[PDB]
């Protein structure tokens, strides 16, 4: 069925942004410790908290 | 009295703190890495034997 609204239409020029959703997604449940504060470590990398 | 006497301000006897506060991050068997408070440490034990040989 016909939309009752008329959608404004045509190309435009869209660039693909560098970041990525699977870089970013990250979760823990336990893992590395710092040595000194025996603290959760930092950074996705590093399997962090 | 019992807690902070001013005489305590001034030290005489420093204590050391036990390695967990300044932990050797030993990488390998022939490296270690000692932490920065370990070398002030042997920095200020250096400069005390060099005062005690020095006025006795």
């Amino acid at each position: 069925k016909k939309l009752m609204a008329q959608i404004f239409f045509g190309p435009t020029y869209y660039q693909r942004l560098r970041h990525m959703v699977d870089d970013k997604i990250h979760a823990r449940a336990r893992g590395p410790m710092q040595v000194l504060t025996r603290q959760p470590v930092e950074g996705r990398s590093r399997d962090g908290g | 009295e019992v807690f902070s006497r001013p005489e305590w301000m001034i030290l005489t006897c420093l204590p050391v703190p036990p390695p967990p506060v300044r932990p050797s991050i030993s990488f390998n068997e022939s490296q270690r890495g000692e932490d920065d408070l370990t070398f002030k440490l042997a920095d200020i034990l250096k400069a005390n034997i060099s005062l005690e040989t020095l006025e006795h």
